[PDB]
């Protein structure tokens, strides 16, 4: 009873909804922002999409709402929909790539004396600068602007929880990839009047092993094939048509994966290492085999009286066979052995190589973890 | 000039959702028409259309003709939709999509009640292309519209022209054209058999399309095909003995070609519109190029087999030279290449006539519509 | 005049919309429904979706829109804004894929006793079985029950009104055709609870479905396939001397079909069937590869073909002579006589599971075209 | 008339009662809400991300003291219909499936009883993020956990008290429910000072997995291998084929890859195990490998890959001469080894073969133990 | 306090917010645009739609809006937020896909005296010329008209602002690249009705297109399949014992072609290309295809390449001689003298159609890359 109808009326009588619980231009409201993640869902690493779920932790204080004996000292907490304060109409300078779900007009938590909790849970479209620098192991880091899309720091200070909190707080277990850390700093360019944005790093590192593994056995399986078309002259030299048969697969084969490549990245492209070598690997087993094909070809051929008859018989026959015994000189096998190992030096050192790279690639570009 | 008084004397009795109807016998004259401006997408395999069409609505309702204070003032005002009444517009046969932009905006009042008004709309809609408007004779677009809520007794649609265009605004990049756009202004009266008229509005638009891109990717291909199995008809009468498996390469490649092709367009018509004619002369001769294709190896798969004691021995080896003669004799009778050659004129004609009945077809069927 | 703003005050002021014309504890609200389908836009078999429209033909009476000469006097029917209805949330029970559209914001038809009705032209999303055997010869009857959401029948009851086909005005441009249409009331009570549930209509679909097309390219590579085949089978005979020739076919044959099983899966899962159809083609076609396992494994089947002066002149000719039955050895093997068994073996045999197929096929369509 | 105008007027649900404010019987312990879930249907299932779309029957209970009626209200009808925004509507969050607000499971009309207890339970087309885990693929195939709950309200504002997935589970599914248990719970945590909020606890345990893509997968395979099986046979029942056997290795090989491409597409779709995939692309290789075999194996040998006496013996020179050639090839031919070959191919066949079905059962024994 | 409560109801009161700031019969409502795009998000040059950032600002004066010490000198400058404010329906003319995105319910700034600016951070959705001339070497100038919607320069007037570049805030992941983009100002008054129409700003995007990666894969099988087909010249020449072998890769290549088409006609369906680009191909490709059926039918062209003990002796030495004749003749049906023509023949051909294709290729990269 204690003025009961009376305060509760008057402050429904005074009360301003669509009002700033701060006293002109000033210090402003110091609104706490901090966001404890759920979990993310889709990366686009291609475009630098980022679809993800936490929840919108606001407090700030309304030394408006302070009640008295029923509803301040009779039930100190009590729950009433937002609605009611300036609710950060927040975009994010790179990500904010589309509206919220379970942002705003959520029911909030307010205290006695004005303090103002609010706990939502929401689907938020963003795009961060996982650029096309998402793949390599030394990967990189982004820039998460978060902050309002119509006020300008002027009316409100926004500030943060930790900055190591971490983003693996609620990484994604569904995640191909991983995480070292998240920082967490507070902006105000200038370009702007409006103090605005603050800038959360993503350290990303994203190892998916899967199929990079059978492709491993192609390089190396065709290489079977290959080393096979190189080892097939001098294990069966009639390889010499049989052996276009090889190219021609080994080609079309080679050129299918050329099909699978380029709609593969089509959705999670990075840097070409892998495929800036393989691509030369490629062209190599590509060449290789195509001037060991020129090693094919360069062969032109390849690619008394009673007696009298005897004579002319015995002429006959050694006459055209040290013709084709011509042909012998001609394709003797000195180039097959020769490349076969020059075939040694490419295939293995190119090989070892890119085997290296590689091998730099994951070992060498990996503690830029921050 | 009473201006303030004059507003607030008619919005006293200023009524919505009423008509302006004199009376109830004679219903209210309303005027409609419009302009294409997009014609988004077309999609004739199911017979369906999205445009930005120029609703231009107008009517007639004094029930505000204003005095000096807002006629005089000038005869022109903008007054909010929800402000007068409305014409709930939809294509009978083809507005599958609610209207979008099309109602809610600013309409016109002059000074006399003369009422215009016109939304931009972007709509789905279902026009013909019923299994014809792939032709060269093209089916006639009917697209009636009207209002959906009141019929003719108390509302009546107006038009004018019905012989003048849908290429007023027909879009440059559509893979068809437009030759002519008729329009009446009609009564409500369908198969349904539903009475009480509401008149509607009757949009033609015979239409052309068909300007082929993948024509000659479809005839260099087939003159490159017809010539590559002209090649397996002509060229074994130049072609060495190692040929007719030689042939025989080309029979796997030339139809792995094929249905390969058979897989290509036939995507093409499904996820647009279809038609079978154009689709006959194709998989027909398409299958008379198979036909005679896999005829030419039951053609080079027809023949039987090309697919003292001194002269007591001498007697006898004399003997295995004409024995064996005999034997390269069969080859002879066997190989006398009368069918063969004579198989690549068979083709040949055969070749230039089932081009002949196709392309001196295809000449009519843009000569008979054209 | 007449009462004129006595009477349209009163009827607002005591006149309510969210109540039910509750007529005593009785059978309810008097709901009569039907369907007046008109067009089909779009469907797919596969997802078993239907988008399309039919005016909901509600029918029911509210005493409370009785009248004396104040409104029934002024104009016998008078048709009423749809807003003093209370709407059923009507739905489709295994359907309702999608919200109705169009019905919002209608014209409702009042009497002068107080008959309604308000037939909507209402499209919308469907979702109801057609499964593996939706489009088979034999047809599959779509179940689909229609009736009041979330209320029991203590509240309110439905019950068709009359007889009418789906072909009365079905897609003449539908990848199916129809035999039949029927629909009859009922009302659900469960064993669950002891109370009288909501009523229902229940629709049941009954048409065949199945272009042509598919049904084209799957025989012609059949009958093409069993030519190569045929040809498989001929060529040992008229030309054996290409039985590698055959092997080529066969890699070529195999990856064709290999292919064309690709094609099933693609066409068959991104439109629907009962597998048991598949299951011909799959022994069938299993069955060229069975055979050609046989037939060329046959066809390769076999070992190999897959004085003194007087003196030499013997050691001569025995040279020869070795030579000579040996040769007949390998032609011992190349008997040209069972090549002929197993074409007209498998001929028949293919002509026999070939009417095998033909068989069932046939059988099964002496069951559809009925 | 039996003060019903004054009545619902004392009621004036929006304007007597406070919606905005829940009856609980103000600061205590809480309003006893209870929620009912009954899945109505489950349309899509994506095991690799862990995503599933499904329906559900939201069944609502809590007492609006103030909803009490009386004579022209209570006994008047024991039962009547008001709108959400004149029922006290729990704010019932999909604890950890809810990462896709819920629809038409929102504000829809609600059962009014008589003596203010409540009843609202409309339609919930739903997505959620489900347990899938690299483990919902394992014969076991997981158990999806699932919350429910009002969401706004705590221990002191709200109690919520506590039927199978298989109830309405969908069978156009790829998979297979085993079971799904329900218990409801309330929990405080470590940085809240203060229990709260109760909930809907549901976990579905399942299974999946096709008895089809085993049909035509494994079908090519001992099809395909029949032809690398008979490759060895073949090169005994005729080697001469060279060329031509060699086609066949292009043509197994083309097969061979792209079947494998297939499979990761598929896969994608798919979180597949590490397990199952290598069974599969370990023993197509099995015969890649031999293909390659084929190839050394198939082509692998180096060669098989006075004066009238005068005369005459030049011939039976030049005779048994070329008669050594002829030899030095069958010398590497290598015949006696034919049957080995194609026996150490039958013992492999049937070590690996049998090793895969063997481990099959190895693993198919224990998940039947 | 200074009049307080009097001051803030009292502009409550005798404000409509509807009522647009019209000053007597003349210079309609002074307002102007003034687009800064921030940046682009996506755009799709096929479907010549984009998806951009625009910061509106907008600006105009309502006198109504001036003030004295008790609003003004309350303090200077404020924020007053939308709603109370007349919006201009703006609209891209030709263009227009999309609603503006965060235009709605944002905040403006009023001065002392009056003058007014509305600029909410937009994003919205495009619609500009690309034309099947925009991905050209020598670019499109996408014209994009702005300007007031439904009002005409005697109610309202839409003005420009500035001169300011599209790559000044282009988009580095954009597939195009930008040369200059230029915006004046026009009335348009129409010879349809002798009244003075909206006011509008034209855009002119005048961008060139193609990421090089494209530009490297497909120039190098040309050169790759030329080695191949100039091996296809030189193979033959110097070898002519595999041209069945080559037979292979003739099928292997064109077919490698024929995939290749799928691949580009896609990305040709991907983005838009002048058509004229297109013909380059053509030819080239197509001249793989002359020369093939030429150089291989030619490759094929060659008829079947592709005392009495003495007599004894001599009806003996007769039979190898003029067999000895037979073997000359088939090799004086294969020469080498013209295969080595064919190839300087057409190698030169190739230097000529290819530096022919080098030819427009150089000479509009000579105007292009100006």
């Amino acid at each position: 009873s204690v003025m009961e109808d009376t305060l509760l009326s008057v402050l429904f009588e005074n009360y301003n909804p669509k009002v700033r619980p701060s006293q002109t231009v000033g210090d402003k409201v110091t609104v706490r922002v901090g966001l404890t993640l759920t979990s993310l869902l889709i990366l686009n690493e291609k475009n630098e999409e980022m679809t993800t779920s936490v929840f919108l932790n606001l407090a700030w204080t309304d030394y408006r709402l302070q009640w008295d004996p029923a509803a301040y000292e009779g039930i100190k907490d009590l729950s009433i929909p937002s609605d009611d304060v300036w609710q950060p109409d927040i975009v994010l300078m790179n990500n904010n790539d589309g509206s919220f779900e379970i942002t705003l007009h959520v029911n909030v938590l307010v205290q006695h004396t004005g303090a103002v909790s609010w706990h939502p849970s929401a689907i938020y479209r963003s795009s961060c600068t996982i650029k096309v620098m998402y793949f390599p192991f030394d990967w990189q880091n982004c820039t998460m602007v978060f902050k309002s899309y119509t006020y300008d720091t002027s009316e409100v200070i926004l500030q943060h929880a930790l900055d190591a909190m971490i983003n693996q707080d609620a990484f994604t277990e569904n995640g191909q990839w991983s995480i070292e850390h998240k920082p967490s700093r507070k902006n105000w360019r200038s370009d702007d009047p409006s103090y605005e944005d603050v800038t959360f790093y993503l350290i990303i590192q994203r190892k998916p092993l899967f199929y990079i593994v059978y492709t491993i056995v192609p390089c190396i399986l065709i290489s079977i094939l290959a080393i096979l078309v190189f080892y097939l002259p001098p294990d069966a030299g009639e390889k010499m048509s049989l052996s276009i048969s090889a190219l021609l697969a080994l080609t079309v084969f080679l050129l299918l994966l050329a099909d699978k490549v380029p709609e593969t990245s089509l959705s999670v492209p990075i840097i070409i290492s892998y495929l800036m070598f393989i691509m030369i690997l490629v062209a190599f087993s590509v060449i290789l085999s195509v001037v060991v094909l020129n090693l094919h070809h360069r062969s032109p051929n390849t690619h008394e009286a009673v007696e009298a008859i005897k004579y002319i018989a015995e002429q006959l026959e050694s006459a055209s066979e040290f013709d084709d015994l011509k042909k012998d000189w001609q394709y003797v096998a000195m180039v097959a052995d020769r490349l076969f190992l020059y075939i040694f030096i490419t295939m293995c050192s190119i090989g070892t190589f890119s085997i290296f790279l590689d091998a730099s690639h994951n070992v060498p570009p990996d503690n830029p973890f921050a | 000039n009473e201006e303030g008084r004059l507003i607030e004397k008619l919005l006293g009795d200023y009524d919505k959702r009423i008509k302006p109807a004199k009376t109830l016998d004679h219903v209210i004259d309303v005027t409609l028409k419009l302009t294409l401006t997009n014609l988004i997408s077309l999609n004739e395999k199911e017979e369906a259309l999205t445009t930005n069409v120029w609703i231009e609505i107008q009517w007639n309702d004094y029930r505000l003709s204003w005095n000096t204070s807002e006629y005089e003032g000038i005869d022109l005002v903008r007054i909010p939709s929800e402000l007068l009444w409305l014409p709930d517009v939809v294509l009978e046969n083809n507005v599958d999509g609610q209207f979008e932009v099309a109602y809610y905006a600013n309409v016109l009042v002059y000074n006399d009640g003369s009422m215009y008004w016109l939304p931009p709309a972007i709509y789905r809609s279902t026009c013909p292309i019923a299994v014809t408007y792939f032709p060269f004779d093209w089916q006639n677009c009917s697209l009636v519209f009207r209002s959906q809520t009141y019929n003719a007794h108390e509302v009546n649609l107006q038009l004018s022209a019905e012989e003048g265009i849908d290429p007023e605004d027909f879009t440059e990049n559509g893979e068809w054209t437009i030759r002519h756009r008729p329009a009446k202004k009609n009564y409500n009266w369908q198969l349904t058999k539903d009475d009480i008229d509401f008149q509607e509005i009757i949009f033609f638009l015979i239409i052309q399309r068909k300007p082929l891109f993948y024509i000659i990717n479809i005839i260099a291909p087939c003159v490159l095909i017809s010539s590559l199995v002209v090649l397996v008809y002509f060229l074994p009468a130049q072609a060495g003995g190692q040929k007719c498996t030689l042939s025989i390469s080309v029979l796997l490649a030339q139809t792995i070609f094929l249905f390969l092709i058979a897989q290509k367009v036939p995507e093409t018509s499904l996820n647009v519109p279809l038609i079978g004619k154009y689709l006959i002369f194709v998989m027909f001769v398409s299958l008379v190029i198979v036909t005679n294709c896999v005829i030419v190896l039951n053609v080079s798969l027809r023949t039987p087999n090309t697919h003292s004691c001194v002269e007591a021995c001498n007697f006898i080896a004399k003997s295995t030279k004409e024995q064996n003669d005999s034997g390269s004799e069969n080859e002879n009778w066997v190989l006398i290449g009368k069918v063969i050659d004579k198989a690549c004129f068979w083709i040949a004609l055969l070749l230039f006539s089932l081009g002949t009945l196709a392309i001196f077809l295809t000449g009519h069927l843009n000569q008979v519509p054209e | 005049s007449e009462h004129e703003t006595r009477l349209v005050a009163n009827l607002l002021e005591n006149y309510n919309k969210v109540i039910r014309p509750v007529e005593h504890h009785t059978h309810f609200v008097d709901i009569t429904v039907g369907l007046q389908l008109i067009q089909l836009i779009n469907v797919d078999e596969v997802n078993q979706i239907v988008e399309t429209n039919v005016r909901l033909r509600q029918q029911w009476i509210d005493v409370r829109l009785r009248w004396n000469p104040a409104d029934y006097g002024g104009i016998k029917k008078i048709r009423l804004p749809s807003d003093d209805v209370w709407l059923p949330d009507l739905v489709l029970y295994n359907n309702a894929d999608g919200d109705f559209a169009i019905v919002h914001m209608t014209k409702l038809l009042l009497d002068y006793t107080g008959k309604i009705m308000w037939t909507p032209p209402a499209i919308f999303k469907s979702y109801c079985e057609i499964i593996v055997t939706h489009f088979p010869f034999d047809q599959q009857n779509c179940t689909m029950k229609l009736g009041i959401w979330t209320y029991d029948g203590t509240k309110v009851s439905i019950s068709p009104e009359s007889d009418r086909p789906d072909l009365s005005t079905f897609m003449e441009s539908g990848e199916w055709v129809m035999k039949d249409y029927r629909g009859w009331k009922h009302w659900v009570y469960y064993t669950c609870c002891p109370d009288t549930p909501y009523l229902d209509i229940t629709y049941h679909f009954i048409m065949q479905r199945i272009p042509l097309y598919f049904v084209v390219n799957v025989i012609i590579p059949c009958l093409l396939f069993s030519f190569l085949t045929v040809l498989v089978f001929y060529l040992p005979t008229d030309s054996g001397e290409k039985m590698t020739l055959s092997i080529s076919v066969l890699l070529s044959l195999t990856v064709f079909l290999l292919v064309i099983v690709e094609l099933i899966p693609s066409t068959s899962s991104a439109v629907p069937l009962i597998g048991k159809y598949m299951l011909f083609t799959m022994i069938f076609v299993i069955s060229s590869i069975i055979v050609t396992v046989v037939v060329i494994n046959t066809h390769h089947r076999s070992p190999s073909t897959h004085s003194a002066i007087e003196g030499v002149k013997y050691i001569a000719e025995h040279m020869k002579s070795d030579e000579e039955s040996s040769n007949a050895a390998e032609e011992w093997k190349y008997v040209a006589m069972v090549i002929d068994h197993i074409l007209l073996c498998v001929f028949m045999l293919i002509c026999i599971i070939g009417t095998v197929s033909v068989f069932a096929g046939r059988l099964i369509e002496l069951s559809q075209e009925g | 008339v039996n003060e019903e105008e004054r009545l619902i007027n004392d009621l004036l649900i929006v304007n007597k009662y406070n919606k905005h404010v829940r009856p609980v019987k103000h600061n205590n312990e809480v309003v006893n809400i209870a929620l009912s879930l009954t899945l109505s249907n489950l349309i899509s299932l994506k095991e690799t991300d862990e995503t599933l779309t499904t329906n559900v029957w939201m069944d609502h209970a809590w007492y609006d003291h103030r909803l009490t009626w009386n004579a022209s209200e209570y006994s008047d009808i024991s039962i009547l219909r008001l709108r959400p925004e004149l029922i006290w509507i729990p704010d019932i969050v999909l604890q950890n499936n809810n990462d896709g607000q819920y629809n038409v499971a929102y504000f829809c009309n609600v059962l009014v009883r008589p003596n203010g207890y409540v009843t609202w339970l409309p339609p919930a087309i739903f997505r959620s993020s489900c347990p899938i885990n690299v483990l919902y693929f394992p014969f076991d195939w997981q158990n999806c956990s699932l919350k429910f709950t009002a969401l706004n309200y705590n221990a002191n504002e709200i109690s919520m008290d506590l039927i199978i997935d298989p109830e309405a589970f969908t069978e156009n599914g790829e998979w297979e429910i085993i079971h799904k248990p329900a218990k409801k719970n309330i929990y405080g945590d470590k940085f809240p000072n203060g229990t709260n909020y109760q909930d809907v606890t549901f976990y579905l345990i399942i299974r999946r997995k096709p008895l089809f893509y085993v049909i035509n997968f494994i079908t090519p395979c001992v099809l395909i291998s029949f032809l690398a099986a008979l490759a060895f046979y073949l090169p005994a029942e005729s080697g001469e084929k060279m060329s031509t056997a060699i086609c066949v290795l292009l043509a197994q090989a083309v097969f061979l890859l792209l079947t494998s491409q297939r499979l990761p597409e598929t896969a994608l779709a798919v979180p597949l195990i590490g397990k199952y995939l290598m069974f599969i692309m370990s023993l197509v290789t099995g015969v890649v490998v031999n293909c390659g075999i084929v190839l050394n194996f198939h082509f692998r040998t180096p060669s098989t890959h006075s004066g009238i006496d005068s005369t005459n013996y030049i011939v039976k020179q030049i005779k048994e001469k070329n008669a050594y050639d002829e030899e030095v090839g069958n010398w590497n031919l290598v015949g006696q080894t034919i049957d080995r070959l194609s026996m150490f191919i039958i013992t492999p066949v049937m070590v690996l073969g049998t090793i895969f079905i063997f481990v099959m059962g190895n693993f198919n024994r224990p998940p039947a133990k």
